[PDB]
């Protein structure tokens, strides 16, 4: 198995009266924090609400995007879940605006059902208008083709006694291979064969694919095409991402609307997650102001940790957590607490039995000592390098020896700033 | 059966000045 | 085998050179002293090698020309070929086409490798007969051939391909070949006759071939469908973040079912005190990803000013980076070292020194910085060599030593003819008289 | 005969053992200056080390960019040697650290040498060989075609293998105009001929007299290629009416940074190359003058770029003190340049001229320009330089030529100088005009 | 070569009898042709009264 900095954490560890437990779901403390997360979760769940800000506002290894992580996973996969950092709306060939947008649309999901008809099975004739004399191993049937698909039928060099599969919706033609009765035309052929396909030459399926509003959006905002040599170089004459324009926006709503009306979709609004929002600079803020009073915008959640800070593209507008006042009016914001002794040596504790480690209890109270003197990501870390300097020595068992060895081996940022102050070189 | 010398050499006397050119050779 | 290459700055050194328990030995495949680095090196090559932890951060600090680099180089010959190690410098990411989050995140993922094992059949032999039948001005061709190895020998007749594939590479009655039925592709392994032996045991025979490939290639290859010329043109732009985010899943069940297999890497950065807050905080957030290679940084700057602020940090890093960072210090060099770099250093030029001579390359090595006398070796070479004696004598080092300055001596000399050179504001006085 | 304050610079002066004459390739002095440059001219030749840099320093006017293209022309025209400006870096188009690592790699040069045998001439007769069939059979069968060639003093007919005929079938070869046959891997190349040229009254087809020489021939082909060639002709498409060069023609194909996986690929199949013997390599020389002008990123990422080990050696030359790095505001070092990378090359002194000195300089450029002056104005130019600078008296002597010729005159006078003095000035008294006059002079 | 007021002459087979006149205010003189010249004459047909240009360099023939 692998394990990054998380997947101890499996939930909020809530109940069904929504009081946290003390211990639950890779969870220590934290009780108002994860309360306020579940009710949030409640919440977007409800599915009624739209452009609903709260971010959550703490020090340093606090477990806010813990607690984000532990949201999303709450929630399930089949609600879209989009997270992001602030420094990646800095784009390059489209405006920042543009970019939150697109996230924006990302954010929220909808579920259709659609019906696919295929045909498939060895060919017996081709002779241009196309007409083809598909034959399964039970039926025949004969169809007349567009030239579109003809010319893909021809780039895929198909010929007499080769099983293929076409598709009626998309046009999408693929040659599965010669049929297996030509078996015995060459000794040494390199073509490969396959029996002829089981059932009717023609069937019809019901799928429940999903998708989210910016997939199709850009669907029509550019093509994908694919076989046909006109889609391939109009896809390629462009190959930059452009802004788009609110009127594709209005038709891909008006369309998905009357989707919705028809009964054969639904609509499942997501959340979107933004880390370090103090990277931000004021217009951003500004945007997001305006584009969070619309009327299809998601769930949008904020991580910082900052005090009173200055607003970044200002000069002097200083504010709490480095957010503008008029975007923390229409905010809610959730605290989050540090840590005690016993919870960071429960943690200490969890991060170990999750990789599969075994640490005695001296060592175990010298790593908590080290957390409360140090910090807590840098007690965490050190546990694999013990673990190898254990192993080095032919053992299982995590020692005090190996602590202090790692110790001695690598410093924290404390030991490294004291050791930079009192040097000469640089 | 070979219809007129080795087809080979003939069609290689055919490009050694052309079709035109060998209608106007005799 | 060996790659295109020179003597280069780091071009001695191969591998950590450790012991079976991670005991650094004084001096060993081309490192020497810096135990306490070198062993923690080690420990992290094991964290690698195993391939079980994920987005380990690991920042090394020192004074410049301290072996932090060497460090790096060490680990990365130790490691060995086939495991991904990309490294980069901390200016590469600054670019007019990609934002600095995506070229971080196709940086992350050059460094992890996916391998793929595929089973290829293939037939081997000496042709020993073929006939070919072409009908002019006719659509279609007969083909036969007759291939016999040490115990077998039996003739096949051909399709269509198979004739225009054995014509487009002349194939005659002397040549080896070896065809893989699946693809189709001719192989020439020699003329028998008219320097290879007959090749021997069973007419067909199976094997295995591995392709490997990084993360990034995988991502950019299904961005677009010209994204493939985009591997070697290196013209891709902001790759969309659902390409990612399926192709992570896809790789996780095809590791989970067992098709391919993983191998993560080692991501080095270079001279990273210089890079903008934004990058850092974008670094921040990705180290924690499952998808995450180890990441090795280098710095040499004490307190400085963080590049897009206006407050000073140590190393040049924010807080918030340096406490989710483990920090390994390099020391400074004895006498007894420096003389040990030098040794090792003209040993792997192939240049002759006398013991005089390298006393004194010592000495001016510690009055001046190591990297002084480890390149004058070479011009002292060169002049002995213009001399006509093979061996490098103190002469040719005093000689090279007041031929070519010294940073302190060209900045004395700076100082005591300032009127000479261009000042901060422009003034200068080229006139003698 | 075009000059461009230079061109009288041919060598170093350099002698056996290294000790550089006084003056010889049109230089004075400098001694050390030169000696230095041809210990380094000699580690290129070398071509042992991989990115060794240095750095020569000195005030303005001191010979610093003459150095550099006397060790270039010393070097040979064969070695690559690539010039570069520090702000030339800055493209609109493509990053600082690609174009820096391309015109890195520019550097970096191979010679490919091969031979190759050929049969050219004209065309006497051409026929196959008919003969018994290998197998059972009941028509012609050709074992060999006997082609005869022709040319200026040669003639011999060669028996071939019947299979390479086609080649003359795709040819069009016809009989006696021409024919160009590579010996070991078959097919034949059609280079009509003068021997048939007017005996037709006109036609569009091109003639090429007899071939001089014996029919068989030894060829021996050598050119040369910078491996950035190698990178772009990877990197960029070429053929006719593919998708793809329609993009490219359809798009003005600006830079692109080309990626590290071609440049690794072209390394690996150059090192195969070589290993065969059919190529060489050759390391270059980067120049780079008036440094002060690279940011702080670009000298960061040479840092890194002068340890790979397919570097070239890198000369660098400014002419600043304490001056403070582009980029930032707090870092004061030599020359401009930081001391982190100040540490990894080495320092190259250069110092001012004397008088005489200067007269010897300005004697040899009057020469090289087709002048005459006598020592009664060459004394008064010297002093001239010495007192307003080396380079206004240098660029005074074309205009005191131009007013000896108006005179009907042949050498240069007192008179012309002290005219050429009052209608062009030097910096100086440039500056003493503008600070005594107000009126936005 | 500039004047091309032809009158063209062509009829063996494949378009054989390969002449043709030109004319001028001082010269007037026939050209035999051969297979490569009558090649490119068919195509950017001469209409036999239009004043046309060749070169001998091997090239192509300019309508004028
Ligand atoms: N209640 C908790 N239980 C277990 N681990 C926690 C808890 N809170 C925080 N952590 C750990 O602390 C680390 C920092 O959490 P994270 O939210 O990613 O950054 P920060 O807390 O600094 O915003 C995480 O790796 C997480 O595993
Ligand atoms: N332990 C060592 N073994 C061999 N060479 C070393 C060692 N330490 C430093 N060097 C040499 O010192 C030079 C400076 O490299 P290094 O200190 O790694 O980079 P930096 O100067 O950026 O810290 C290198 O050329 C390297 O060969
Ligand atoms: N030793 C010398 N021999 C010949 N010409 C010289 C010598 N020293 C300087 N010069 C002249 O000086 C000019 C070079 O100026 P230079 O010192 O390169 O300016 P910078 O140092 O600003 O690049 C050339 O035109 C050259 O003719
Ligand atoms: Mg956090
Ligand atoms: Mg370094
Ligand atoms: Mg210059």
């Amino acid at each position: 198995t692998r394990t990054a900095a998380h997947t101890h954490i499996k939930g909020l560890g809530l109940d069904e009266s929504g009081v946290a437990k003390r211990v639950e779901g890779g969870f220590v403390g934290q009780i108002e924090a994860r309360e306020a997360c579940g009710v949030i979760v409640d919440l977007i769940k409800a599915k009624k609400m739209s452009g609903r800000a709260i971010l959550l506002a703490g020090g340093p290894s606090t477990g806010k995007t813990a607690l984000a992580l532990a949201i999303s996973q709450e929630l399930g996969p089949k609600v879209p879940f989009c997270p992001l950092v602030g420094s990646e709306l800095y784009s390059v060939e489209v405006k920042k605006t543009e970019t939150l947008m697109e996230n924006f649309r990302r954010a929220i999901g909808l579920r259709i059902k659609e019906t696919k008809e295929v045909y498939e099975g060895e060919v017996t004739e081709l002779t241009p208008e196309v007409i083809v004399g598909l034959k399964s191993a039970k039926g025949t049937k004969t169809l007349r083709l567009d030239p579109t698909i003809y010319e893909s039928i021809q780039r895929e060099k198909v010929s007499i006694g080769d099983v293929i599969y076409i598709e009626a919706n998309t046009g999408a033609v693929k040659r599965v291979g010669r049929s297996d009765a030509y078996a015995t035309e060459f000794d040494l052929e390199t073509e490969e064969y396959v029996p002829l396909p089981k059932g009717e030459v023609h069937k019809k399926k019901e799928i429940v694919q999903d998708v989210t509003l910016h997939d199709l959006d850009v669907a029509n905002a550019r093509p994908q095409g694919g076989q046909d040599v006109i889609s391939m170089m109009g896809q390629l004459l462009k190959p930059k991402k452009t802004e788009i324009t609110e009127k594709l926006r209005q038709e891909v709503n008006k369309v998905v609307a009357k989707y919705i009306d028809q009964g054969v979709a639904e609509l499942i609004p997501g959340v979107l997650f933004i880390d370090e929002v103090n990277m931000l600079d004021i217009e951003i803020f500004t945007y997001l102001n305006k584009a969070l009073e619309s009327n299809i915008a998601p769930v949008v959640v904020l991580a910082s940790n900052r005090g009173m800070t200055t607003v970044r593209g200002t000069e002097d507008v200083i504010s709490p957590h480095g957010v503008p006042p008029d975007l923390i009016d229409r905010l809610l914001i959730v605290r989050t607490l540090p840590y005690d002794k016993d919870e960071i040596r429960t943690i200490i504790e969890r991060r170990a039995t999750v990789e599969r480690l075994q640490v005695e209890s001296s060592a175990l109270d010298l790593l908590a000592t080290m957390g409360t003197e140090t910090s807590l990501r840098y007690a965490l870390q050190l546990l694999a390098p013990c673990g190898i300097l254990a192993q080095t020595s032919n053992r299982k068992e995590i020692v005090v020896n190996d602590v202090n060895e790692a110790k001695l081996l690598f410093l924290d940022a404390k030991r490294s700033t004291k050791i930079l102050e009192t040097s000469a070189n640089y | 059966d070979f219809p007129n010398a080795p087809p080979n050499l003939k069609d290689f006397n055919t490009n050694l000045f052309g079709d035109r050119w060998s209608y106007t050779n005799g | 085998l060996k790659s295109l290459s020179l003597i280069a700055a780091h071009s001695h050194i191969t591998g950590l050179g450790l012991d079976e328990n991670l005991q650094p030995r004084p001096t060993s495949e081309g490192m020497v002293g810096q135990l306490q680095a070198r062993r923690a090196a080690g420990v992290i090559l094991k964290m690698v090698q195993n391939g079980t932890i994920a987005g380990r951060a690991v920042l090394v600090a020192g004074p410049p020309s301290t072996g932090k680099t060497a460090l790096a180089m060490g680990v990365s010959q130790s490691l060995g070929k086939d495991v991904p190690f990309t490294a980069i410098a901390g200016s590469e990411i600054f670019s007019l086409e990609l934002s600095k989050t995506e070229a971080l995140t196709q940086a992350f993922r050059k460094s992890i490798g996916i391998k793929i094992k595929e089973e290829t059949e293939l037939i081997e032999g000496e042709v020993v007969e073929i006939q070919i039948d072409r009908s002019i001005t006719g659509g279609h061709k007969q083909g036969k051939l007759t291939i016999k190895t040490t115990d077998m020998e039996t003739i096949y007749e051909l399709g269509n391909k198979m004739i225009d594939g054995l014509t487009k590479e002349k194939v005659l009655a002397g040549d080896v070949i070896s065809i893989d039925k699946a693809s189709g592709k001719i192989t020439k392994l020699g003329r028998s006759f008219a320097f290879v032996q007959c090749p021997e045991g069973e007419l067909q025979k199976r094997k295995t071939v591995v392709h490997t490939v990084s993360l990034h290639e995988i991502d950019v290859i299904n961005s677009r469908t010209q994204g493939f010329l985009a591997l070697f043109t290196g013209d891709t732009g902001e790759i969309r973040s659902e390409v990612r985010d399926q192709i992570n899943t896809k790789v996780a069940e095809w590791k989970e079912e067992g098709k391919a297999e993983i191998v993560p890497g080692v991501l080095f950065i270079d001279e990273v005190h210089m890079l903008d807050i934004e990058c850092f905080s974008f670094i921040n957030r990705a180290l924690e990803d499952e998808f995450a290679p180890i990441v090795m940084m280098a710095t040499n700057r004490g307190v400085s000013k963080t590049r897009g602020t206006n407050y000073k940090s140590p190393h040049g890093l924010p807080l918030d980076l340096l406490d989710r960072s483990i920090i390994i210090t390099t020391k400074s060099y004895n006498e007894q070292e420096i003389k040990t770099i030098l040794s090792i250093r003209a040993q792997e030029e192939e240049v002759e020194l006398s013991s005089d001579a390298l006393d004194l390359l010592t000495k001016t090595g510690v009055e001046t910085s190591l990297r002084y006398s480890s390149n004058l070796i070479s011009v002292a070479q060169q002049i002995a060599m213009k001399r006509k004696n093979n061996t490098v004598e103190v002469e040719d080092v005093k000689r090279a030593y007041l031929l070519f300055l010294d940073s302190a001596r060209s900045v004395k000399y700076v100082q005591e003819n300032e009127s000479q050179y261009i000042d901060d504001q422009g003034n200068v006085q080229i006139s003698i008289a």
